C-alpha cells in the first residue's frame, strides 16, 4: 500500500515515556497595588512541568530527559505509553547540555530504545522527534538532519512552531540519535529550527551520571562575559579580543591559584581564546583536575593550575535515600559537600561547608555513585563517617 | 477674557461653568456634578526680548450645599521668556509627560485617565522647575523641547512623622521624591511625533507593605504621535510606566502600559463627534492579582459648538471593565457613565 | 526519475475548491477622537472571508468547509480549481467542529473527492494538506500524523506558520481523511501544529445537515465554566472539582427540569465530572431527547432529565429559498422557530418566537431538510401551516 | 540500509557558499537623551551582513544570491564548503527579483551546480533548501512545491521559522530549480512559507547582468500606488479602479512624453488596469526602448509613449575596477552615468549627472560589459572617452 513511519513508531513507542514535575523554588514577594503604566525595578512556590524522557535501561528503569523539566523537582511522576504510572528519582543532571537522568521506581516490563552511533550521522540524514509540544499528550513529527555542528549539537527541521523542546530524536530505524533540548534557557521552546545532543554524547554524560553520581566537568571557576558588556566599557579595557574576568568565583582554582576580575584571557595552553564563549565550550573538553595554562591580560600577566568539578551539576535529596547539596571532590577522594541551606535538615545532622564522606556509612565512599549504593542497600543503621578536612565525627 | 492691556501687561481673565450631570448605576458617580473654573493669565514685557509671566486657575465645585466648600488650585505659577532662547517657570504645573499624553486629552468629559494629579510627573503637581526651548533657537521651526525636576513633596508636618516631612506634605498615593524628565515634541503642518521620559524618586512612606507596587524609584516612557488638520482630529499615545500608575486606593503597578486613542472631526456647522479607546494594563501586580486591567473603555461623545463661548455635549463611557475581585478591592468603576453637559466660558 | 505528490495531487485538485465569502455583522460605533495612550473600557459592516472547500458530492454539488469561513455569510462563492466560478447558499453549519456544509448553484461536470476511513489512521502515517494560507491561492503542504487524539481530532505537522486553518487533509492515495480546522476560535490561524476533523466524522456530521438541516446535538442548556474563574471565588464554592454553573439557559432543560447556578455538577450518570470541559465534551455524546441524569452541589443536590436540540447549529435564511433562524424540535416533530430579530421579515409574516412548522405548505416537515425540500420545489403559493403551539394560522 | 538525502547532498553542497559582507549606509543622527515614553516624529553606519550564494559558473566564478545580502556592500567575502576563503566584486545585482550576481575575485577549483528546468515544475514535487538561517552556518531543509504562481515566485514548504530567506532551492537530483528570497523588504525573514525566484529566471536575469552590466528593465517611471491611500482621499479621486499616479518621475518618459499626478491609468495597451501593482507587473514584462499607450483619467485623458532602463537596477564603484552609479542607456547606445553624490570621487573627475561613455578608454562602449571589460583588461592608462550629449571631452 503506502509507506508509513507507523510500523517502527509501534517498534518506538513503548520507550518514550511522559514526565510529570511537581517542585517548588523562591520567587520574590508580590507588591501590590499593581500599576501596569509603571515599570518598576522571598517563598517558595509550586510549579509544575511536564516534558517527555526516554527509556534507556529497561532494567534499571533509566530515563534519560532534559535538565529543564526535571530541575528543582520534589515529586518526579512517569507514564508509560500504555498507560501504566510510576514513580521516579532524580539520579543525575547536567544544565550545560540540558540532559538528566531518572530512575523509575519499581519498574515491571519495560522496554527500551537501542541507541544509534551519533558519528555515523549525515546532513540529508531522514529524522523523527517525539515529544510533549503543548501537554495534550505524545507528539511525533518528522524531517531531516539539517546541520551537524562539527559542541555537535544536532539541528534538525523536526521541531514544532511554538512548542516546548521535547525529547527523542529517532533515525528511520527506531534508534536514539540525539535528545531535543532548548537553547532558550530558563525558557524551553525553539528558536524556529532543533537542536539535539547527539545519542554518543548522551550516551557518555548519562553513564557518568550513574557511575559517580555526577558528570566530570571541571570548571574554571571565572565567571564573565565578552568584551562589549556595559562592565568592560565602564571599567574601559585595553586590547579588546578575549574573555572579561567579570569576577573569580570564590574556593576555586582560579581564586586559589592567582587571578583576578579584569585581566582578560587571551590563550589557553598556547592557543588564543577570542572570546567567553571560545573559553567556555574549551573548558569543557577538560575532566577534573586536569591541569590548563592560560595568558591572563593586565599588563602582560599569565598563569598555569588545575581545575576541580564544576558547580552546576550537582545533588540534594537524591544521595540518602530519605530527604533533605553535594557533589564529588577531585578523583576519587570522596564526596564533598558544598553550600548548606536555610532549612539546615542536612547541616542539622552535623553537615557543615566542607564535609567530605569517605566512609559508607562504614565502607569507602570515594564518590556519589557509591556512598548512594549503600543508602540504599541498608536503609537501618546510618553513621556518617564524614570528615570535613579535620574533625572525623560521625554522624546518625 | 482679556480685562486689561496697557503699558506692556496684560491680563486675560478666563474661566467657565459646566452644568453638568452624570447617569450611571454607579451612585458614588451618579447624579450633580456641576463645577465652575476660574483662571489669569497675566504678561509683563521687561525689554523686546523678555517677557515675565504668570498663571493661576482654580476649580470651585458647585454640586455641594453651602454647609461645605470643595475647591482645589490647578495651576499656580510664574516664568521668564526670552526670545529665540526659552522660558523657565516654577509652581504648581503639568509635568512634562503631559506634552505628549495631553494630545489624547481632548474628549468632551472623561479621558486622560491613565493617569492623574500629583502622580508624579505625569499631571498636575507641586513644585515643577520646567525649562523649554521653542523651535530650537527659532532654527528649527516646529521642534520643541523641555526638562523638568520636581522637589520633594513628602509626609504631613504636625502629625507626628519623624523622618520624610516636607512644610505641604500629604498622603502617599499623592507624594513624590525628587523627579526629573524631558520631552521632544516635533509639529510639521498638521502631524505631531513627540516621546517624554519621567525618573521619580519614591519616598519611603509610599514603600511600605500597606501600598502595593513597592520600588526605589517610578519611571515613565511615553510615545504619542498626532495629526491636526482638514478638520479632523487624529492622535495616539502609549506609555509604559514603573512603579507609577496607581492601581485605585492599593498602591501602584509594578509595570504597566498604557494606550489611548481618540478620532475626531469638526462639522462646518458647529458638531464635533469623538470616538476614542483607553486601556492600562497592569503585570506582576502582586498579592495574587497577577495580570489585570487598571482601566478600559470605549468613550463615544459629541459636541455641539453654539460660538467660542457657549457649548453643549454628551459623553458616553462604554465600560469595559468586569467586576471582580481586584476592581473591587482597589475601588474601580466599572460601570457605564453618560454625561451631559452645557458649557458657558470666556 | 524522482517522487512526487504531483500525480497524485492531479487526481485530487479537481475536488479542491477555493471559497469567497461576503457577509455583514454587527459591531460596535466608534468612539471619537481616538487615543491611543487611554486603554478604555451597533451597526452592521461588511467584511470578506476566504477559505477552502472539499467537493464531496458532485451531483448535488456538495462542499465541506470550514464553519469559520461561511458563518454570517450574505454571499457565498467558489471557485473550481479549472477556473470556472459559481454561486453556493448555506446547507448546514456546526460551531463546535467547526465545520460546514455548501451546495454550489448550478453544478455542472464536477469531482467529489473520495472518503477514506478515519478509524484505519496511524502516527507514522503520511499526510497532505490543501488550503489557501494568505489568500494568495491553493497552496499543498505535506507531512505525517501526529496525534491521533484517542473528540478524535487529528493532528498533524502537515500546518502553516502564521496561516489561517486551510481545509483538505489527505493521505498518499488522496483520499480525504480529514477536513483542518482552527481552534482559536473567532480567529482561525494555527497554535503550531495542525489540527483536523476525521473524515468519519466529517461524513457523519455532513450527512445530518443534508437530512435534517442541522446536525442532533443536545445540549444540557447550562453555561458556565471553571472552578478557578473570578466568579467561582467570588462567590467563594465549596468542594471544588467539577463544573461550576454561571447560570442556566432560558426555556431549556436544566432550567425546566430544575438547576440554578452555583451548583457544581459532580457527575454525569453515575461518572465523575471534574472540569466544564469533561462535561461539555459528554453531553456531546447524546444526540437529542437522550436522558441523562447527573448530580448537582449545593448541599448535596441531584437531578435526572431529558435534553434537546442545542441552539448553536442553527439555520437562517436558507431554509425558504426566497431570503429573511428555526432549527428542529425534539424528534421529527416538525420545525421549530427561535429568537427573530429587530429587522422582522419573517416575524412580519406572523412567526412568533415559538412557532413550530408540521406543514409542509400543504405537506408534512418533521424538519427542515424535508422543509426545504418544499420551499426549493415549488416556488409558487407558499402557505406556511405553522402552529407556535396553540394558534395553528397558515401565513403566506 | 534507510533513505537519505545525503548522497546528493554531498553532489550539492560544494557548490553552495557562504557571503560575509560588510558594508555601510546612511542613518540619521540619534538625538538624546532617549525617552521611552515619548513616540517622536546624517552619517554613514557600518553595518554586517550574511547570506548563501550559490557557484553557478565554475570558470569565471559567478555566484548567483539575494539582493538583499550585498546591497550596499563595500567588502564581500566568500568562503566556500571546504573552507577556502575568498573575496568577490559585485557584476550585478535587481532589488525587483531580489537576485544579485557576484564573482570570486582569483577561483581556483570551484564547483557549479546544474541549471534544471523549471518550467517543468510541479506541486507534488518534492524541495530541499540550503541556507545559513541565523548565522551560525549552512542548514539545510527538506518539503516539497507549495504553489506554482502561474510572475512565477515559487512557493515551498522548505523555508524556516523566523529565519533569514536563505538560498538554493534545489530539486532532488541536486539540480538548481530556484533563488530562495525575501518578500519582507528591507527586512529578510518570512511571512511563514518560502518564495523562490525560478531557476529559469535567474538564468535569465543573471545574462543580462553578465552581458551587459545590468537587467534591460523599463520604467514607465511614475510612482504612486492604489486608490485607497491617504492622498487618493485627501485628494478626493473619481471613478476609483486604477492605479493611482502620486508623481510623475524627473528626466522620464512619462514626465517627457506627458503625464501629471493624479491620472489613475485605467488600462494598458487596451488591457484594464485595476491596480498599481497589476500595472506594476506589466511594465515589467517589457525591456527597455519598447512603446506601450495607457490610457489615464482626469476627465478623459490618454497617451502613447516609449520607457527607458529603470533606476533601480545600477552600478557603483565595480565599472572601473579601482573605485568611487552609472546605468545602460537605450539601446547599445553607450552607458548613461546618473546622479553623482557628495564625496564626488567621480564628478572630481570631469563626469556630470548625464555623461555617456561611447568610448572604450579608446574603443566601442555600447554597455558597462564592455565598458568594464576594459577597464579590467588594461589598468594602465585610462582616458574615458565621455560625451554627455554635446561636450565630448577625455578626462583620466
Amino acid at each position: 500500500q503506502m509507506p508509513s513511519l507507523a510500523p517502527m513508531l509501534e517498534k518506538v513507542m513503548p520507550s518514550v515515556v511522559s514526565i510529570n514535575v511537581e517542585g517548588s523554588t523562591t520567587v520574590n514577594t508580590p507588591r501590590m497595588p499593581r500599576n501596569f503604566q509603571q515599570f518598576f525595578g522571598g517563598q517558595q512556590q509550586k510549579f509544575m512541568a511536564l516534558g517527555s524522557g526516554v527509556i534507556i535501561d529497561a532494567d534499571k528503569g533509566y530515563v534519560v530527559t532534559n535538565n529543564h523539566v526535571v530541575d528543582n523537582a520534589t515529586v518526579i511522576k512517569v507514564q508509560l505509553s500504555d498507560g501504566r504510572k510510576f514513580d521516579a528519582k532524580m539520579v543525575g543532571k547536567d544544565p550545560r547540555s540540558d540532559i538528566a537522568l531518572i530512575q523509575i521506581q519499581n519498574p515491571k516490563n519495560l522496554t527500551a530504545i537501542k541507541m544509534a552511533d551519533s558519528d555515523a550521522l549525515r546532513v540529508g540524514d531522514y529524522t523523527v522527534a517525539i515529544g510533549n509540544p503543548f501537554g495534550l499528550g505524545e507528539t511525533v513529527t518528522s524531517g531531516i538532519v539539517s546541520a551537524l555542528g562539527r559542541e555537535n549539537f544536532i539541528q534538525t527541521d523536526a521541531a514544532i512552531n511554538r512548542g516546548n523542546s521535547g525529547g527523542a530524536l529517532v533515525n528511520l530505524n527506531g534508534e536514539l540519535i540525539g535528545i531535543n533540548t532548548a537553547i532558550l534557557a530558563p525558557d524551553g521552546g525553539n528558536i524556529g529550527i532543533g537542536f539535539a545532543i547527539p545519542s554518543n554524547m548522551v550516551k557518555n554524560l548519562t553513564s557518568q551520571m550513574v557511575e559517580y553520581g555526577q558528570v566530570k566537568r571541571g570548571e574554571l571557576g571565572i565567571m564573565g562575559t565578552e568584551l562589549n558588556s556595559e562592565l568592560a566599557k565602564a571599567m574601559k579595557v585595553d586590547a579588546q579580543r578575549g574573555a572579561f574576568v567579570s569576577q573569580v568565583l570564590p574556593n576555586s582554582s582560579a581564586a586559589k591559584a592567582g587571578i583576578k576580575a579584569g585581566d582578560v584571557i587571551t590563550s589557553l595552553n598556547g592557543k588564543p581564546i577570542s572570546s567567553f564563549a571560545a573559553l567556555r565550550a574549551q573548558v569543557g573538553t577538560m575532566p577534573v583536575g586536569s591541569k590548563l595554562t592560560l595568558g591572563l591580560l593586565r599588563d602582560g600577566k599569565q598563569v598555569n593550575v588545575n581545575l576541580e568539578l564544576q558547580q552546576s551539576s550537582q545533588n540534594q535529596v537524591d544521595s540518602s535515600s530519605i530527604f533533605n547539596e553535594m557533589s564529588n571532590k577531585g578523583k576519587d577522594q570522596g564526596v564533598v559537600v558544598n553550600n548548606v541551606k536555610t532549612g539546615t535538615p542536612a547541616a542539622q545532622i552535623g553537615l557543615k561547608k566542607g564535609d567530605v564522606i569517605i566512609g559508607a556509612n562504614q565502607q569507602a565512599v570515594k564518590n556519589i555513585a557509591e556512598l548512594r549504593k549503600v543508602l540504599d542497600s541498608k536503609p537501618s543503621v546510618l553513621a556518617l563517617n564524614i570528615q570535613r578536612g579535620d574533625s572525623t565525627i560521625y554522624l546518625l | 477674557a482679556e480685562v486689561y492691556n496697557k503699558d506692556g501687561n496684560k491680563l486675560d481673565l478666563y474661566g467657565k461653568v459646566d452644568g453638568l450631570h452624570y447617569f450611571s448605576d454607579n451612585k458614588d458617580v451618579d447624579g450633580d456634578q456641576t463645577y465652575m473654573r476660574l483662571g489669569f493669565k497675566g504678561e509683563t514685557q521687561v525689554t523686546d526680548q523678555l517677557t515675565g509671566y504668570g498663571q493661576w486657575e482654580y476649580q470651585i465645585q458647585g454640586n455641594s450645599a453651602e454647609n461645605e466648600n470643595n475647591s482645589w488650585t490647578r495651576v499656580a505659577f510664574a516664568g521668564l521668556k526670552f526670545q529665540d532662547v526659552g522660558s523657565f517657570d516654577y509652581g504648581r504645573n503639568y509635568g512634562v509627560v503631559y506634552d505628549v499624553t495631553s494630545w489624547t486629552d481632548v474628549l468632551p468629559e472623561f479621558g486622560g485617565d491613565t493617569y492623574g494629579s500629583d502622580n508624579f510627573m505625569q499631571q498636575r503637581g507641586n513644585g515643577f522647575a520646567t525649562y523649554r526651548n521653542t523651535d530650537f533657537f527659532g532654527l528649527v521651526d516646529g521642534l520643541n523641547f523641555a526638562v523638568q525636576y520636581q522637589g520633594k513633596n513628602g509626609n504631613p508636618s504636625g502629625e507626628g512623622f519623624t523622618s520624610g516631612v516636607t512644610n505641604n506634605g500629604r498622603d502617599a498615593l499623592r507624594q513624590n521624591g525628587d523627579g526629573v524628565g524631558g520631552s521632544i515634541t516635533y509639529d510639521y503642518e498638521g502631524f505631531g511625533i513627540g516621546g517624554a521620559i519621567s525618573s521619580s524618586k519614591r519616598t519611603d512612606a509610599q514603600n511600605t507593605a500597606a501600598y502595593i507596587g513597592n520600588g526605589d524609584r517610578a519611571e515613565t516612557y511615553t510615545g504619542g504621535l498626532k495629526y491636526d488638520a482638514n478638520n479632523i482630529y487624529l492622535a495616539a499615545q502609549y506609555t509604559q510606566t514603573y512603579n507609577a500608575t496607581r492601581v485605585g486606593s492599593l498602591g501602584w503597578a509594578n509595570k504597566a502600559q498604557n494606550f489611548e486613542a481618540v478620532a475626531q472631526y469638526q462639522f462646518d456647522f458647529g458638531l464635533r463627534p469623538s470616538l476614542a479607546y483607553l486601556q492600562s494594563k497592569g503585570k506582576n501586580l502582586g498579592r495574587g492579582y497577577d495580570d489585570e486591567d487598571i482601566l478600559k473603555y470605549v468613550d463615544v461623545g459629541a459636541t455641539y459648538y453654539f460660538n467660542k463661548n457657549m457649548s453643549t455635549y454628551v459623553d458616553y463611557k462604554i465600560n469595559l471593565l468586569d467586576d471582580n475581585q481586584f476592581t473591587r478591592d482597589a475601588g474601580i468603576n466599572t460601570d457605564n457613565i453618560v454625561a451631559l453637559g452645557l458649557v458657558y466660558q470666556f
